[PDB]
RNA sequence: CCCUCGA
């Protein structure tokens, strides 16, 4: 009998996947091959760099804004963003105080999406104003901020650490019993960027092409 | 639980003993002199 | 000639350009010929510009300038004084020093991809792996106790008061009979959480989001091997410990030199990383060389690698031309 | 033989070699373009670096250098990051604690310097301690634990061999260690369970090889049946081919014995690769050993309160004797010190009785990996008597263990001896270095100048001693006195035949022949009686403890002697 | 808070024997026995204990509780080292019930010239005002200190002062309760001198409008270089409209989180050998 | 006197050595370290350092 | 009986020491030979007696030559 | 997302039944993602044929010694478990072995039924004197991996039937190591070494190819969830 | 050099 894979969804960002049956002892290493590929190689989108009007570097303040630029960048690392463009695109943020600036206030171009509109970005009083450009690219894994000398970028640009991976938390367990067989339960939790089903699918493509090296 | 400082975060203490005396200002050795 | 605010500077980049007057005799014969035939009348100078030291990078976050042209008060003979402030973000890295509050220290030997870190049943990877062999003989067991209490604080707890107050919790304060996740607690010195109290709280540890208890009453958990996926055979002690980043960091430490500045006095290389110096090969280091009976290495270290003034230059000349190393000459320190 | 070298370090140190190399290739137009090209770290250099570093050794040094193994030669490997990567086995020689220790790198230039690094100073060419001849780059800490756990036999473990009964066949026997591994991948067999395996690839012990095999002895492929654990089979696969199977729980001392035997009878390269394999297996299995620390694993003596109460009664009696006028103050303190030493010993005994042998605190000490039971007793049982600033015991002991946590007064009392011990170590490590310097200066010019001075003089060494019963007692000093010498007179053994000829190394086999022949005394050659005018002759000095062979002409044995005497000096209280 | 033995009028490093560097029974509650360098300066530099004062004549005093007729009162008296030798002082770990009576008839005390004795509770003069009374500020921040040997406890006190300020701080889940009062007194945190309401807040400054109608503004240190090259950066922890009180922390400093000293992060730790990399 | 001056009591050794017009022979290994000469030990011995290396005739043929 | 030797380990030190009276003489032996080789390459006197590796260092060539008994040396 | 440098597979043949394979270079961390799954796949996922139970005429209740045979019962069991056999039947098949008189009983004396192959006929099984005879029945099946003896116990089992441990796996031993290879500035790249030793039924090559096939199908189960899903392609 | 700190 050949094994099969059935999905049982828990939340919109979390699903379980059962693979059975499998030769005894085979479940752990399979679920872990999948976990290893999920936590690393799943494609995604993240902010590459930002440009704030009036600041030429990240250690400084914006008049009327409560969080300094370093704290703002820390807050922007929590952005979850999905981009179909497959090339650098630019999002804009313009807000006049007072009030709360949240990720909803970002204006994405067509083809890219902000998935957490309530994420706190900054707090502004009557004198605060925030004008920010945010560059978005597609990638995988984690690439630290690309230095401006590695680019042709000018001084106003502030590169950012890019965490692309859409997946959040992954685990597995096996139920070990036909005659003797192993049942794999793979637990996948992503961000709202993509669905667990799709993350597991791209993991499947990566592993299928990779294990093709052993014919 | 450090209740003598307003707005201090609540940190629950395992201390069984009661401290009758508060800690003096830790710079008093400088400023007092 | 001063670097612009916000620029990204790497070692060797010019922070502040500066020129110093140079005498006629200090020109090379070739440099003298070109300046003559090309009719260059400009002042002969040397480039004294302030550059970033080796192994440094950052952004320019500030500039101060003081001029004698203005009323800025400067020391005698000083026309202009420029300060440049560079800021670097330092990510934790192999060779940095971490420590807990109990005296437990170490360098980071490896940083691993999050995937092959050992992980709990719900998928949570651990942050840090401390070796078992280093705990007991140091006689700091608080680092273990803290780790037990760190987990209870992280997950929260509710002791079971239904039948009544258990004997082990009988002396606890009523505000410690339960705690929400991520509760901050204080265990004062010499009036602390007792062994039995810490042990009881380990039983009432709250579950995770799935209702699963990840840590048993012994403070241990089953872990999965991130690399092979196989579970580790025995429950490992896990918890939350408070770790500090100590000010000994590889970036300030790593140093290497081929050749460089020499002391005018002893004609030996300078010392310290700031001066781009060399390492001291001392008395006891020479005993080792003699004990090995390696004569050429010891002679090479004490002549053409340090003192011998014609040899150090002839050696570099031979390496570039790919020839054999010349025979050493007389060390300067003997003539001294 | 390798060490991790950061990329930037290696680029700076090798700068001229890289410059010339990429000048020869099209990469650089002239040597100055090579210089500027290296200072900017252009991408072309890295490949070139990999080429210029190959088989070019480097010297690594950690201060203080207490002996010559404080400097060793390694082949550098380009490694990511800014830190130097040290091989785990040399940490004994350098005393590298990895708490923030730093080391220095030196680059040999001339052909002679490189040759000296490859031959004289190479890491894998000095495995042995030059002082005692014992193995130095040897498993310790995690590695030991990993091997210990691996080779422990567990009665009643999973998959254990069972004898056949009525209607019940014989189980737990395997056609090959491969099959036992296949059973171990399932949950069927434990690595520590006793089984019977058919081994064709390992030599049996000496008795089994004699009785079960003919004139040829054991040969590769010859099948024999072994009763052992799968773990011990895997362990013996790390040893060289043809080494007799050792079926033993591997304590640190057993591993040391095996490695010393290997160094004696096998080429040094085989020793190097062997101890590498022992390192890998020891780490892998230490990860899976299950040693950990918990407050639950720290067990307390059950009767402790009753014990300390009894000795408290004794103390009260002594105090009443003091106020009675029947005792001095010094005599009272002496009595109380005896009482609390006894109580501490008893609490330590009960503590040891209460611990199982698989407890992590116990197994980590008892395997030889790290620590001692006095630390265990201080943690679990009690701290005991603490020393004054003057060094005298305080008549009031610390009854609290560190597991219980100490009262404020007990902690204050303990600080005296703690700090005074810290400063004492500070001075000790200084005076030790001074003595080392004087020994070096007095012995510096002592060198082996000739092969043999042929002096008949020598020293009498006591090889053993005869008890009232016919049994002879092995002399405790044989290792440091009779071993490694060279014979000055043939051993007659109170009989016609001569057991060992003059001039032999007096190794383990010759020592065994001498002892079995019943000889209690030997006359050996020494440097004390050496007749060489300048320095000493190789024969009077005898074996070089590091190489295990006769000392070479030109070895500086005075500096080696001074380092050997001075290096332990920090451990002498 | 350092107490230094080296300098003009003091002793030379060459002339300082091992008897000067030892813990001394008169140090109790005055100079911390734990915190001191482990290098050549060991015993030559020390820390003032948490409750200690310097009296007008230069002598260090520590408070104690009057013990009258075997009862432990709340009357506090600051005693010098000389005055302390004439009396009998019970340690803080000595148990007391709701009444001032001692739980045990025999109690371990220091009485004359720093000897430790089981002693009659009937004759007791004073008692320690708390544990940690003999300990410094940095040492009082070690959780489960009583379970650590004095050497590693020394290493812990010195190592806390080597911690670099992180881009973001995090308070420890497990404290000793000293972290808040240490951060405020150190002064790298911003505190409201007068109670009021926050009129305006930004990263640059905080202004508080007092009930007087008078207001007070606090400027923030922003990415300032310390002497050793670490980053002194203050951030406001209050919002516009918030009501604050005198002594409340307005803004965090480099190593503070919500006003408590945060010298590090809470990391998930597993105790186990792993493939030789934690060797 | 060179070896002894670098050990202890340098003043004393140098006065005494000057009064006695002592002539250091330089044969020691510490003296060889000071003057930059190969130590008379190990690879620095006349026996090893003066070795003459020649390829054999059979090897030069191939 | 050893596995494949790597880098500095090749050629094995036991056999090199089997070629020479003492380790020090092996050092000067191989060293002077390596200098002869390098001098031969630069001078455009006798070249390598084995088939050299790609970029292989002259000292390694010398050690391989000694291992194969391709040269003789006088101690003096 | 990106396209890595295409890793290559290489084989160094150590013996006829043993080989090493290297896959390299791998993006850092992928050596361990392929490694244990490839080892456990090679071990447990390849079908083979093995002896399951045996009948030995003359032994019923106590299994100790066979009269007229030098080898005792359990040593005959050891020699039989080492028998290398292939079967096309997919259903259990009984083969018979009988020999009389003095001499050596080897696997070559087995009369194979149609559809089975004994690959090691010269393998020594037993040795007989003149008075003894060896009549032994073997039940050979197909399976995967290694099944213990107790799992071969029949609930209706016949008297005298001895269940044995069955090695179905044609591969005897597999170990793997992950080293570091250098790609440009990165020295931490992954290189996968697989040391695999099989029986003479299969070569290491075809075993690796089979494990790769069944793995490609297995993770194809995940790929097929969405065929539009984008992943590493190289 | 001295202060202070790391092993
Ligand atoms: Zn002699």
């Amino acid at each position: 009998q050949r094994p099969t894979l059935s999905e049982d969804v828990l939340t919109d960002n979390r699903s379980q996947f059962v693979i059975e049956p499998l030769e005894p002892g085979f479940g752990y290493t399979l679920g872990n091959s999948l976990r290893r590929t999920l936590l690393s190689s799943i494609p995604g989108a993240a902010v590459t760099s930002i440009r704030i009007d009036g600041v030429l570097h990240e250690f400084t303040t914006v008049p009327g804004v409560k969080e300094d630029v370093t704290e703002i960048i820390l807050n922007l690392k929590s952005l979850v963003v999905s981009s179909e463009e497959d090339e650098p695109v630019t999002m804009y943020l313009r807000k006049q105080g007072p009030g709360e600036v949240t990720a909803g206030d970002i204006v994405p171009p067509a083809g890219v999406t902000v998935h957490n509109p309530g994420m706190h970005i900054a707090t502004l009083n009557d004198k605060g104003k925030l004008e920010v450009e945010l560059v978005v690219e597609r990638g995988r894994g984690y690439v630290p901020a690309v230095q401006n000398r590695a680019s042709g970028a000018e001084i106003g640009r502030i590169p950012v650490d890019s965490i692309y991976s859409p997946v959040l938390k992954v685990t597995y367990k096996v139920d070990a019993t036909r005659t003797d067989f192993d049942k794999l339960i793979l637990d996948v939790e992503t961000k709202n960027s993509i669905s667990p089903r799709d993350a597991l699918a791209s993991a499947g493509k990566t592993l299928v092409e990779l294990f093709g090296l052993a014919r | 639980s450090n209740n003598s400082v307003p707005g201090a975060p609540n940190r629950v203490s395992f201390a069984k003993l009661r401290e009758p005396l508060e800690v003096p200002g830790l710079l008093d050795v400088q400023t007092d002199s | 000639g001063i670097v612009r605010i916000g620029a990204e500077v790497r070692d060797g980049d010019i922070l502040v350009g500066k020129v110093t007057p140079k005498g006629e005799t200090e020109l090379t014969p070739e440099e003298r010929l070109l300046r003559a035939i090309f009719g260059e009348k400009a002042r002969e100078v040397r480039d004294t510009s302030l550059k970033v030291p080796h192994g440094e990078s950052g952004k320019v976050i500030g500039i101060r300038v003081f001029s004698r042209e203005d009323e800025d008060e400067l020391p005698a003979g000083v026309n202009e004084l420029v300060r440049v402030y560079v800021a670097q973000k330092r990510k934790i890295s192999d060779g940095d020093k971490l420590a807990g509050r109990h005296g437990n220290k170490g360098v980071i030997g490896k940083i691993l991809p999050v995937e092959d870190m050992p992980f709990l049943a719900d998928g949570t990877p651990v942050d840090i792996i401390l070796n078992t062999h280093g705990v007991p003989r140091r006689m700091n067991i608080g680092q273990i106790l803290e780790t037990h209490l760190g987990w209870c604080a992280h997950s929260g707890w509710k002791v079971d008061a239904a039948k009544g107050v258990p004997d082990w919790a009988a002396r606890l304060p009523d505000e410690l009979l339960e705690a929400q996740p991520n509760a901050i607690v204080s265990t004062p010195v010499f009036d602390g959480a007792q062994e039995a109290e810490l042990q009881g709280l380990l039983s009432c540890t709250l579950p995770n989001r799935d209702g699963d208890v990840l840590v048993d009453a012994d403070g241990k958990a089953m872990l999965f091997d991130g690399r092979s996926g196989e579970p580790f055979p025995y429950p490992v002690t896990v918890g939350y410990m408070y770790i500090m980043k100590l000010h000994h960091l590889v970036d300030d430490k790593i140093h290497a030199r081929s050749t460089g500045p020499y002391s005018m006095i002893t004609q030996q290389p300078l010392g310290g990383k700031a001066q781009f110096g060399g390492q001291r090969f001392g008395e006891m280091e020479c005993w080792a060389m003699q004990a090995y009976g390696a004569a050429y290495t010891l002679q090479e270290l004490l002549t053409i690698k340090s003192d011998d003034t014609v040899g150090r230059v002839k050696v570099y000349e031979a390496i570039v031309k790919g020839e054999n190393i010349p025979e050493p000459g007389i060390p300067e320190s003997f003539k001294v | 033989h390798q060490c991790g070298l950061p990329k930037l370090m290696a680029l700076e140190l090798f700068k001229p070699f890289v410059m010339k190399r990429l000048v020869d290739l099209n990469h650089a137009q002239n040597i100055k373009s090579a210089k500027r090209m290296v200072e900017r770290q252009r991408p072309q250099v890295w490949d070139v670096l990999e080429e210029v570093i190959a088989e070019h050794p480097v010297l690594l040094n950690r201060a203080p250098t207490l002996h010559r193994l404080g400097i060793q030669a390694f082949e550098p490997m380009l490694v990511e990051g800014k830190a130097i990567q040290l091989h785990p086995l040399v940490c004994e020689a350098f005393n590298a604690d990895f708490d923030g220790d730093q080391m220095a790198v030196h680059l040999p230039l001339s052909a002679e310097a490189q040759a000296e690094a490859r031959i004289l100073m190479l890491s894998s060419n000095n495995i042995l301690s030059p002082a005692s001849g014992r193995p130095l780059a040897m498993p310790r800490l995690d590695m030991v634990t990993g091997l210990y756990y691996l080779t422990t036999e567990v009665p009643g473990d999973t998959g254990e061999y069972q004898p056949a009964s009525g209607d019940h066949p014989e189980t737990g026997v395997y056609s090959s260690p491969a099959e036992a591994i296949m059973a171990a991948d399932r949950g069927v067999l434990s690595v520590r369970a006793k089984i019977k395996v058919r081994l064709t690839q390992l030599r049996p012990p000496v008795e089994i090889e004699a009785e079960l095999f003919g004139h040829s002895g054991w040969q590769p492929g010859d099948a024999w049946m072994a009763e052992t654990t799968l773990g011990r089979v895997m362990f013996n696969e790390l040893l060289p081919l043809g080494y007799p199977f050792v079926n033993k729980q591997m304590h640190k001392k057993v591993q040391a014995a095996i490695i010393n035997d290997l160094a004696e009878r096998y080429p040094m390269i085989v020793v190097a690769q062997t101890v590498d394999k022992l390192k890998d297996a020891g780490f892998y299995w230490a990860t899976r050993s299950g040693v950990t620390v918990s407050m639950a694993d720290v067990l307390v003596p059950p009767r402790k309160k009753e014990i300390l109460d009894h000795y408290e009664e004794r103390a009260d009696k002594v105090e009443k004797q003091f106020q009675r006028g029947a005792l001095n103050h010094d005599e009272r303190n002496e009595a109380l010190v005896e009482i609390w030493k006894e109580a501490t010993d008893e609490v330590g005994q009960a503590l040891r009785e209460h611990y199982p042998d698989d407890n992590p605190i116990i197994t980590i000490v008892d395997s030889g990996a790290t620590g001692n039971f006095t630390q265990t007793r201080t943690l679990a049982g009690m701290k005991g008597l603490v020393t004054n600033p003057k060094g005298e015991f305080i008549p009031r002991p610390v009854k609290s263990s560190f597991r219980e946590g100490l009262t404020v007064l007990e902690y204050f009392i303990n600080t005296h001896g703690a700090r005074k011990g810290l400063a004492d170590t500070a001075l000790r490590t200084a005076d030790s270095g001074y003595l080392t310097r004087r020994l070096v200066d007095v012995s510096q010019d002592v060198i082996v100048r000739e092969h043999d001075c042929q002096t008949e003089r020598g020293i009498v060494v006591e090889l053993a001693e005869r008890a009232p019963d016919g049994t002879l007692i092995r002399d405790p000093y044989i290792e440091t006195s009779a071993y490694a010498r060279t014979l000055g007179t043939d051993a007659v053994d109170e009989a016609g035949n001569v057991i060992v000829e003059r001039g032999q190394d007096l190794g383990d086999p010759e020592i065994d022949a001498l002892l079995a022949a019943g000889i209690t005394q030997v006359k050996v050659r020494s440097v004390l009686t050496c007749a060489t005018s300048t320095g000493v002759c190789a024969t009077c000095y005898g074996r070089s403890m590091a190489t295990g062979k006769l000392v070479d002409i030109g070895e500086a044995v005075g500096i080696v002697a001074a380092q050997s005497i001075g290096e332990p000096g920090t451990q002498l209280t | 808070r350092r107490l230094s033995a080296l300098g003009p009028g003091g002793l030379s490093r060459e002339r300082a024997g091992l008897e000067v560097r030892d813990v001394h029974p008169s140090h109790y509650g005055r100079m911390c026995p734990i915190e001191t360098p482990e290098g050549p300066n060991i015993g030559l530099i020390g820390s003032l204990s948490v409750y200690a004062r310097v009296n007008p004549f230069g002598f260090i005093e520590t408070p104690y509780r009057k013990v009258v007729d075997g009862v432990v009162s709340d009357e506090i008296v600051y005693l010098t080292a000389d005055e302390e030798d004439r009396h009998v002082v019970a340690q803080a770990n000595s148990p007391i019930d709701a009444d001032g009576r001692f739980v045990e008839p025999r109690v371990l005390v220091r009485r004359k010239a720093g000897e430790v004795e089981y002693v009659p509770s009937s004759e007791v003069d004073y008692m320690d005002v708390s544990p940690r009374q003999m300990v410094s500020v940095a040492t009082a921040m070690i959780p489960f200190l009583e379970h650590d040997d004095a050497n590693r406890a020394l290493m812990g006190a010195n190592m806390q002062r080597q911690a670099v300020p992180l881009v973001r701080s995090e308070a420890p889940l497990v404290g000793t309760g000293m972290e808040l009062r240490a951060a405020i007194d150190a002064g790298d945190v911003v505190v409201a001198e007068e109670s009021g309401v926050i009129e305006e807040v930004s990263a640059d400054y905080i202004t508080v409008m007092h009930d007087n109608g008078t207001r007070r503004t606090y400027r923030m240190r922003k990415f300032a270089r310390s002497n050793h090259g670490t980053c002194a950066n203050q951030c406001p922890i209050v919002d516009a409209g918030d009501r604050v009180e005198a002594g409340q922390v307005i803004a965090d400093g480099p190593c503070t989180d919500d006003g408590e000293m945060a010298l590090g992060k809470n990391l998930l730790v597993a105790i186990m050998p792993w493939e030789g990399h934690n060797y | 006197w060179l070896s002894a001056a670098s050990f202890q009591e340098t003043t004393r050794v140098l006065t005494d050595a000057a009064i006695n017009c002592r002539s250091d022979k330089l044969n020691g290994l510490k003296e060889n370290v000071i003057i930059g000469k190969l130590i008379p030990a190990g690879t620095g011995i006349n026996r090893y350092r003066n070795i003459a290396v020649q390829p054999t005739e059979e090897a030069r043929a191939a | 009986g050893y596995d494949t030797p790597l880098g500095i380990t090749n050629p094995p030190i036991d056999e090199l020491l089997d070629r020479v009276s003492s380790k020090y003489a092996l050092v000067i032996y191989a060293a002077k030979r390596a200098r002869q080789i390098n001098d031969y390459y630069n001078q455009l006197y006798v070249g390598p007696l084995v088939e050299p590796g790609l970029q292989e260092k002259p000292l390694s060539i010398a050690l391989r030559e000694i291992h194969a008994d391709l040269l003789e040396h006088t101690e003096g």
